[PDB]
C-alpha cells in the first residue's frame, strides 16, 4: 500500500573486517616503575567503565584461529622489541677472540673462567677485561680453549634496556570509532563456530603479552572444564592448544647471586655482565607440585579419549629442537629460564611446602628471541633475588608424524609458534565494521 | 538501550532505540584522556591511523544524510518510491520478523543503485524544482 | 546575596563637608552599579543620585547638583567573578533638612533600580556639641530566683548625637539580650539602656562587664552590674 | 564582534552574537598555508597530531546538534521541558545578570543528564512518532 | 678527552645558524592562548584585561 524509500541513521548492523587497533592500560607501579618495555611511557589509558552490554538473539560464529587480531599482538611486539634498545649500548665491537679454562674446582659448574680483548673509555688504549657468563653464549673453533661467541654469526648485538621492566602488565585492546569487537563469554567451544550469547565490547579483557614456549603464563581461564581449541585436529600435523579450567600456580627462582660489572665499549657507553656469584654453586630451580599437575592432566587423558579414537597408544617426550624450542622458554624477573619438559610426559595412562618437582633449569644471556637475524638483544643480569609470582594458563601440543591407522599415536609438546600463544586470549575476539546507514520501505513520504 | 542493545531486537523495536548506536560510536569508551620524552611511540602511531578511519566510516554516511534532506535528524524520510522488484515483503512483515540483521543483507545488492535514485526525486529534482517555486 | 560595609557615625556642624564611604564586598562591583539615597526626619526619603563604577555614566537629582559630587574606585579582583572596590560621597553647605539616614545600595543587571542595602549611616547636621555616653550599672531586676533566670543590665544616662553601639564582653554575650530604643530627651540628648536575663540564683562566678563605643567622643567607659542588690527580686 | 569578543558582555549580548565565537574556531588565524628535503620535523608532527584534537572537539557538539534537530542552525529550540530542581532563576535575570560563564559552572553538572533527556522527547519521541503521522 | 667518560660525541651541523629567530606559538582549532597584557605581576593571580 504505497511503498515509499525511509531513511534510518543508527542502524544497529555490522559487517566482518579488521583494522588498526590500540593500547587500554591502567596506572602501574606511577612513582617506581614509569615505562616497561610494553606499556612504555606513551600508553593509551582504559577507562574503568567497559561497555558490557551483552545481545540476546545473536549467534555470530568466530573465528579462533582465522582471527585476524592475533596477527596484529605479533607484529606489535617485535617492532617494539626493535625499538627498546635502540638508543642503548652496540655491542658490535664487544666480540672478539676468546680463551679459557674451566673452574677452581672439577665440575662439583656451566660458567667459564673466560678473557678477552675490549676498547676501554680510550680508542686507542686496549685492556684485557675478564667477565663472567651462562652456558651456550659461547661454540668452539680449537693446552688451552679457543673458542667463539656465537653472536658474530648470525647478527649485531646489543646491550638490552637498563631499569626497564621486561615483565607483562595488562595491556586491553580498544578498537576505534565506527568498530566494536564482538565479545565471546560462552562457556563451551569446539575450535571456532557459533556462538550462544555474543556481547558487544569496545575494550578488551586484561591480556598480558606472553613471552613463553611450551607452557602458557597469564590469561583466560574458562571455567568448569579444560577448553580444547582447534586450529587443527583430524590431521595430527597441526598444532592444539588447551585452555586449564583452574590455575596452576608455579615457583621460579634463581639462587645464583651476581654483583655488578661495569666495563666502558668506546667513548660513554657502558657495558653490564654477570660479576661474581656468591655462594654454593647451584642450578635456577623453579619448582611445581605433583599431585596437583596430575589432578589437571586427569581431565587432559580424559578429553583426548572422547576427541581422539579410543585408548590407543599415546605418550612421549619434546622432540628435536634447538634450546628455545623444545624447553619451557619464559621470561623470570629479568633472566630467561630453560626448563625440561620431560617429567611431565613420563606419565603414561589409558583409563582416565608443597612436593619438589623441579626440572633441568639453565640461563642464557645471549637472546634474539623469534630469531632476530637484525638487532640481537643481550639479556643483563638481575642483582639478588628472583622471585616468580605467576601462573600455568595453557599449553602447546603437536602431531605423530603420518601414520596410517594403527594403534600407536604417541603425543608430545612441539608447538612452535608465538600466534597461538596469544589464541587462548583472543578466542573470544573477532572485530566488525559497524553500518549505521539503512534503508526501509514503509507507508510514509515527504510533501512541498 | 546500550551500544547495539537493539541488534537481536525486532526492526520495530531496533528503530525505536538507534540514537545510542550513533551515540557511543565515535566518543564514548573509546576516545579515552589520550595523553624518554617523545608521543612517537607504537601506540601513538596506532591511534592516530585508526582516527583517520574513524571519521571515515562516519563521513561517508554524513554526506549522503546532508544530500538528501535528511541530515536534520535519525529518521527522516524520502520523495522516491519502492521498486517491488527489489523487495516483495509486506511493510509491517519485516518490521517484527526479519530484524534490521538480515535485511541489510537483502537490500546491500541494489544499495548503490537505491542511492542514486534516492539523490534525485529528493534532491535534485525537488531541491531543484524550489529554484522557480520559490518566489511566486 | 551579597554583603555591603557601610561606614558609620560621621556627622559634622553645617555649611561643612561631609565624607561618606562604603566598602563592597563578595561580588562583580564592575558591572554592578551604585545607588544612593536619604531619609528625613518627615518620612519622605529623597534619591540623591545614580553612579557606574565601569563606564562614567551618572544620573542625579537637581536639589544635589551643586552639593553632592561622587567617586568611585578601580575593581579589586579576589576569583574570576568576586572582586572588592568602594564609593565615597562629598556633601558641601549642608542643613538640618539634610539630617537623617544615608544608605547605600547594591545594582541589579531595567537595571538602575538596587537590590541590596547597607546597615545604615545616620548623619546628624547639628550645631551642637558632642557629649560622652554617662555608662552606670543597674542593680538587679524585680523578678525571681527560680531556676536562675532574672533580668540584669546597665543604663546610658546623657550624649549627643547617635548612633551608639552597645554589646556585652566584646561581641560575646549576644542572645538573650534587649537592645533599648534610644530617644532623645527634653535637653535634646539622647537616652539608652539594655536588659540581659541569665541564670542568675545567686550573685557569684558569671560574667557582667559590657562594652560602650562611640566615634565622635570615643568612649572606653564598661561598669559591670552591681553585687550590693537594690531589689527584692534576686532575694525571694 | 571579534572571537570570544562576548564572552565579557551579558548572555543577551552573548547570544546576540555568537556566530564569529564558531567562525574563527577553525580556519581562521590558526589554519595558514601549512607550507634537506623532508616534512617528518618536530613542526610537522605537532600540526597533524593539533590537527587531529581540533576537528574531535567541533565533532562531539556536531553530532550533537545532528542528533537533536538543532543541526540546521545556531540556536534552535527544543520540545523538552525544564525541570526546576536544576535552576531555580527567571529566565530574563541569568540573560543580564549571571552571563554564560558562570551558567556553563551551573549546567556543568546535570549537563550529561539533560543531553540524556534531550536526545528521547525531541528525537527518539518526536521523529519516532513521524514514522506513522506521515502519511495520513 | 672529557667525552669519553660521558657521551658520544658528534660533528655540529655546517653553515646552520644557532641564533634565534621570533618562534611564535599557534594553538590549534577548537582553543585558544589566553594573553595578559596587565602591567603588574604578583607571582600568578587574577588579571585586569585579559585578551
Ligand atoms: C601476569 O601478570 C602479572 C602483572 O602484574 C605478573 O606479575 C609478576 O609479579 C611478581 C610479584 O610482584 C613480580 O616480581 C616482583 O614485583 C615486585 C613489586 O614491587 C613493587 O613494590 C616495590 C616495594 O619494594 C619492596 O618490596 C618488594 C617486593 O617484591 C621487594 O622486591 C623490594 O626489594 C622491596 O622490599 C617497589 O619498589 C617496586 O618498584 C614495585 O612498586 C617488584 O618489587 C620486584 O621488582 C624488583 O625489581 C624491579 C626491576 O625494575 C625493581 O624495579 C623493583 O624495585 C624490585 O627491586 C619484582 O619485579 C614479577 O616480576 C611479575 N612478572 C612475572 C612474569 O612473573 C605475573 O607474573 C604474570 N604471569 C603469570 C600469571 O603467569
Ligand atoms: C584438519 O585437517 C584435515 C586435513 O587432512 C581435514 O580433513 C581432511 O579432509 C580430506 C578431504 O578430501 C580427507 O581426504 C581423504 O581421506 C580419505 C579417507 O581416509 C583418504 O582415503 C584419501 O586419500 C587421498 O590422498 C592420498 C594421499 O595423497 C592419495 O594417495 C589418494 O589417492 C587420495 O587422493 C584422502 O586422504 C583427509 O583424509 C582429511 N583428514 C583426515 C581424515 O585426517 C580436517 O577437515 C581438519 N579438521 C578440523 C575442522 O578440525
Ligand atoms: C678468573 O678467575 C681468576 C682467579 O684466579 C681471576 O683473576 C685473578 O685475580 C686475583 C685477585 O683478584 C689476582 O691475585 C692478586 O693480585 C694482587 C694485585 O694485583 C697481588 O698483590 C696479589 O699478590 C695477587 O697476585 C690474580 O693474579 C688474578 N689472576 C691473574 C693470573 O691475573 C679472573 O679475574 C677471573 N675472571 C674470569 C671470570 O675469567
Ligand atoms: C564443532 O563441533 C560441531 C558439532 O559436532 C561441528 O559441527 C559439525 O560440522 C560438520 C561440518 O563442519 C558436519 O558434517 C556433515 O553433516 C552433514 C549433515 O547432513 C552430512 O551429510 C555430512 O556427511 C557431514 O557429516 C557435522 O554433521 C556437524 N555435527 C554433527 C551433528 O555431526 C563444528 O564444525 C565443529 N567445529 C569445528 C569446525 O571443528
Ligand atoms: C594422580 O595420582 C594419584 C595417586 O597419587 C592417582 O589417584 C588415585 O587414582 C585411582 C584410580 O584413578 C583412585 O582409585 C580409586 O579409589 C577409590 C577410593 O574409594 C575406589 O573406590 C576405586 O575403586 C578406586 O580404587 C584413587 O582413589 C586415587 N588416589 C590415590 C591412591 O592417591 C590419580 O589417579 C593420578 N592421576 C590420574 C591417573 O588421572
Ligand atoms: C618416545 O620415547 C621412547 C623412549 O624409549 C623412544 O623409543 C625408541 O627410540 C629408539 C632410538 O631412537 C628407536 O630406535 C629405532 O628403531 C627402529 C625400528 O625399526 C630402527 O630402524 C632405528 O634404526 C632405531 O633403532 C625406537 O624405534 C623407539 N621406539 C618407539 C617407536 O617408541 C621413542 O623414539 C620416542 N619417540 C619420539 C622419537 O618422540
Ligand atoms: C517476489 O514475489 C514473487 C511472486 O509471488 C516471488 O516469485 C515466486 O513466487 C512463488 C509464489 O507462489 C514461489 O513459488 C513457491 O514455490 C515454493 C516451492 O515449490 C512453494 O513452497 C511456495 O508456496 C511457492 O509456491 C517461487 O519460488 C518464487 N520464485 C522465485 C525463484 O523467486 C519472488 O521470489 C519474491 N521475491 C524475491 C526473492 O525475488
Ligand atoms: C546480490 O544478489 C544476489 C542474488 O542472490 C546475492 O547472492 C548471489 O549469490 C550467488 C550464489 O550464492 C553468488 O555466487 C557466489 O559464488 C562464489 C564463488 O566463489 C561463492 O564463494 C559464493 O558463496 C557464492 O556462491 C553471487 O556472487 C551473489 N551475487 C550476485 C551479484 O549474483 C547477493 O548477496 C546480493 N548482494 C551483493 C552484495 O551483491
Ligand atoms: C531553589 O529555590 C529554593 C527555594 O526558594 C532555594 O532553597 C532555599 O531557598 C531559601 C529562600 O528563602 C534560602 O533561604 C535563604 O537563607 C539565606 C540565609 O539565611 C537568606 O539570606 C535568604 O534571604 C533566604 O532566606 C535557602 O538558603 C535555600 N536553601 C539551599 C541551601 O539551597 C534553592 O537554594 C534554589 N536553588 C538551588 C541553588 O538549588
Ligand atoms: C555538581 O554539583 C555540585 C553541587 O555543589 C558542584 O560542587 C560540588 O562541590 C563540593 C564542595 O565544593 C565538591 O567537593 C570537592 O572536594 C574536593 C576534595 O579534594 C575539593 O578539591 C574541591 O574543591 C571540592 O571542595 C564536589 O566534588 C562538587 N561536586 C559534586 C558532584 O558534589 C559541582 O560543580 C557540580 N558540577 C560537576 C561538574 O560535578
Ligand atoms: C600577589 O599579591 C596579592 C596581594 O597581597 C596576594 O593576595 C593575598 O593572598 C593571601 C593568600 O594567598 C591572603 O592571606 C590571607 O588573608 C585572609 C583574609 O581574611 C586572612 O584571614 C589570612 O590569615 C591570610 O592573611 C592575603 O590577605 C592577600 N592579600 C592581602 C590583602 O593581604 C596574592 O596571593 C599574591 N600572589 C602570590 C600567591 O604570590
Ligand atoms: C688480548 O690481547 C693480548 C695482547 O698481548 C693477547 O695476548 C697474546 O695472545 C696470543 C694468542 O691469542 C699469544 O700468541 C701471545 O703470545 C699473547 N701474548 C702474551 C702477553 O703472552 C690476549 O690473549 C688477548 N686476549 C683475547 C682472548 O682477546
Ligand atoms: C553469556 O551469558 C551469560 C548469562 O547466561 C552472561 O553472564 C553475565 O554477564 C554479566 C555481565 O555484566 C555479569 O555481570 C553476570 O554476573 C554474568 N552472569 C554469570 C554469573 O554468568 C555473559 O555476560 C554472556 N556472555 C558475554 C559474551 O558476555
Ligand atoms: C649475596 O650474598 C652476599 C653475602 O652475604 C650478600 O652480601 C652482603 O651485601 C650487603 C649490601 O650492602 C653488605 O652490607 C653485606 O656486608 C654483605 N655481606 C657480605 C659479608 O658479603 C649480598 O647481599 C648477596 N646478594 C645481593 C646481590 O644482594
Ligand atoms: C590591557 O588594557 C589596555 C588598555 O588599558 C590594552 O591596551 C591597548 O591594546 C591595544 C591592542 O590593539 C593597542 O592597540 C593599544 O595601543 C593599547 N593601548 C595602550 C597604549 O596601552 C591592552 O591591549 C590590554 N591587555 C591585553 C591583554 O591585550
Ligand atoms: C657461524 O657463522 C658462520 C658464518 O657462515 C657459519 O659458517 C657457521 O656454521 C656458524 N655456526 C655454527 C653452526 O657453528
Ligand atoms: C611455592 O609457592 C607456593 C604458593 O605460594 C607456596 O605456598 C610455597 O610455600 C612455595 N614454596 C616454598 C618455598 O615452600
Ligand atoms: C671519566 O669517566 C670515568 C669512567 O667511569 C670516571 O671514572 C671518571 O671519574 C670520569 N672523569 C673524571 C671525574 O675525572
Amino acid at each position: 500500500a504505497k511503498k515509499w524509500v525511509t531513511v534510518y541513521y543508527g542502524v544497529p548492523v555490522w559487517k566482518e573486517a579488521t583494522t588498526t587497533l590500540f593500547c587500554a592500560s591502567d596506572a602501574k607501579a606511577y612513582d617506581t616503575e614509569v615505562h616497561n618495555v610494553w606499556a612504555t611511557h606513551a600508553c593509551v589509558p582504559t577507562d574503568p567503565n567497559p561497555q558490557e552490554i551483552v545481545l540476546g538473539n545473536v549467534t555470530e560464529n568466530f573465528n579462533m584461529w582465522k582471527n585476524n587480531m592475533v596477527e596484529q599482538m605479533h607484529e606489535d611486539i617485535i617492532s617494539l622489541w626493535d625499538q627498546s634498545l635502540k638508543p642503548c649500548v652496540k655491542l658490535t665491537p664487544l666480540c672478539v677472540t676468546l680463551n679459557c679454562n674451566n673452574v677452581n674446582t672439577n665440575n662439583t659448574g656451566e660458567m667459564k673462567n673466560c678473557s678477552f680483548n675490549v676498547t676501554t673509555s680510550i680508542r686507542d688504549k686496549i685492556k684485557k677485561e675478564y667477565a663472567l657468563f651462562y652456558k651456550l653464549d659461547v661454540v668452539p673453533l680449537e693446552n688451552i680453549t679457543n673458542y667463539r661467541l656465537i653472536n658474530c654469526n648470525t647478527s649485531v648485538i646489543t646491550q638490552a634496556c637498563p631499569k626497564v621492566s621486561f615483565e607483562p602488565i595488562p595491556i586491553h585492546y580498544c578498537a576505534p570509532a565506527g568498530f566494536a569487537i564482538l565479545k565471546c563469554n560462552s562457556k563451551t567451544f569446539n575450535g571456532s563456530g557459533p556462538c550462544t550469547n555474543v556481547s558487544t565490547v569496545q575494550c578488551t579483557h586484561g591480556i598480558r603479552p606472553v613471552v613463553s614456549t611450551q607452557l602458557l603464563l597469564n590469561g583466560s581461564l574458562a571455567e568448569e572444564e579444560i577448553v580444547i581449541r582447534s586450529e587443527n585436529i583430524t590431521d595430527n600435523a597441526k598444532t592444539i592448544i588447551v585452555q586449564l579450567n583452574e590455575a596452576v600456580e608455579i615457583n621460579c627462582t634463581r639462587p645464583n647471586n651476581n654483583t655488578r660489572k661495569s666495563i666502558h665499549i668506546g667513548p660513554g657507553r657502558a657495558f653490564y655482565a654477570t660479576g661474581d656469584i656468591i655462594g654454593n654453586i647451584r642450578q635456577a630451580h623453579c619448582n611445581i607440585s605433583k599431585a596437583r599437575w596430575n589432578e589437571t592432566l586427569g581431565q587432559i587423558v580424559a578429553k583426548l579419549e572422547e576427541q581422539f579414537p579410543n585408548k590407543t597408544i599415546i605418550f612421549n617426550h619434546s622432540s628435536g629442537g634447538d634450546p628455545e624450542i623444545v624447553t619451557h622458554s619464559f621470561n623470570c624477573g629479568g633472566e630467561f629460564f630453560y626448563c625440561n619438559t620431560t617429567p611431565l610426559f613420563n606419565s603414561t595412562w589409558n583409563n582416565t611446602g608443597e612436593q619438589n618437582i623441579t626440572l633441568q633449569c639453565r640461563i642464557k644471556q645471549i637472546i634474539n628471541m623469534w630469531q632476530g637475524v637484525g638487532k640481537a638483544m643481550y639479556a643483563p643480569p638481575i642483582r639478588g633475588q628472583i622471585r616468580c609470582s605467576s601462573n600455568i594458563t595453557g599449553l602447546l601440543l603437536t602431531r605423530d608424524g603420518g601414520r596410517d591407522q594403527n594403534g600407536t599415536e604417541t603425543f608430545r609438546p612441539g608447538g612452535g609458534n608465538m600466534r597461538d600463544n596469544w589464541r587462548s586470549e583472543l578466542y573470544k575476539y573477532k572485530v566488525v565494521k559497524i553500518e549505521p546507514l539503512g534503508i526501509a520501505p514503509t507507508a510514509c513520504k515527504r510533501r512541498v | 538501550l546500550g551500544f547495539l542493545g537493539a541488534a537481536g531486537s525486532t526492526m520495530g523495536a531496533a528503530s525505536m532505540a538507534l540514537t545510542v548506536q550513533a551515540r557511543l560510536l565515535l566518543s564514548g569508551i573509546v576516545q579515552q584522556q589520550n595523553n624518554h620524552m617523545l608521543q612517537l611511540t607504537v601506540w601513538g602511531i596506532k591511534q592516530l591511523q585508526a582516527r583517520v578511519l574513524a571519521v571515515e566510516r562516519y563521513l561517508r554516511d554524513q554526506q549522503l544524510l546532508g544530500i538528501w534532506g535528511c541530515s536534520g535528524k535519525i529518521i527522516c524520510c524520502t520523495n522516491v518510491p519502492w521498486n517491488d522488484s527489489w523487495s516483495n515483503k509486506t511493510i509491517n512483515e519485516i518490521w517484527d520478523n526479519m530484524t534490521w540483521m538480515q535485511w541489510e543483507k537483502e537490500i546491500d545488492n541494489y544499495t548503490q543503485h537505491i542511492y542514486t535514485l534516492l539523490e534525485v526525486s529528493q534532491i535534485q529534482q525537488e531541491k531543484n524544482e524550489q529554484e522557480l517555486l520559490e518566489l511566486d | 546575596e551579597g554583603q555591603l560595609v557601610q561606614s558609620g557615625a560621621e556627622l559634622k556642624k553645617p555649611g561643612a563637608s561631609v565624607k561618606i564611604s562604603c566598602k563592597t564586598s563578595g561580588y562583580r562591583f564592575n558591572f554592578y552599579h551604585i545607588n544612593w539615597i536619604r531619609q528625613t526626619a518627615g518620612r519622605g526619603p529623597e534619591w540623591m543620585g545614580w553612579i557606574s563604577p565601569y563606564s562614567g555614566d551618572k544620573n542625579l537629582a537637581p536639589a544635589f547638583q551643586d552639593r553632592v559630587i561622587m567617586t568611585t574606585d578601580t575593581e579589586v579582583p579576589v576569583t574570576s567573578f568576586t572582586s572588592t572596590g568602594a564609593a565615597y560621597m562629598e556633601i558641601r553647605n549642608l542643613k538640618f533638612d539634610d539630617t537623617g539616614t544615608y544608605f547605600c545600595a547594591k545594582g541589579l543587571l531595567s537595571t538602575w533600580l538596587p537590590y541590596l542595602w547597607g546597615q545604615g549611616t545616620l548623619l546628624t547636621v547639628s550645631s551642637a556639641s558632642t557629649k560622652g555616653p554617662s555608662v552606670f550599672p543597674l542593680a538587679p531586676s524585680s523578678k525571681s530566683t527560680s531556676g536562675g533566670t532574672a533580668a540584669l543590665g546597665c543604663l546610658v544616662k546623657d550624649y549627643f548625637p547617635e548612633p551608639v553601639t552597645v554589646s556585652w564582653n566584646s561581641g560575646a554575650l549576644t542572645s538573650g539580650v534587649h537592645t533599648f530604643p534610644a530617644v532623645l530627651q527634653s535637653s535634646g540628648l539622647y537616652s539608652l539602656s539594655s536588659v540581659v536575663t541569665v541564670p542568675s540564683s545567686s550573685l557569684g562566678t558569671q560574667t557582667y562587664i559590657c562594652n560602650v563605643n562611640h566615634k565622635p567622643s570615643n568612649t572606653k567607659v564598661d561598669k559591670r552590674v552591681e553585687p550590693k542588690s537594690c531589689d527584692k527580686g534576686l532575694e525571694v
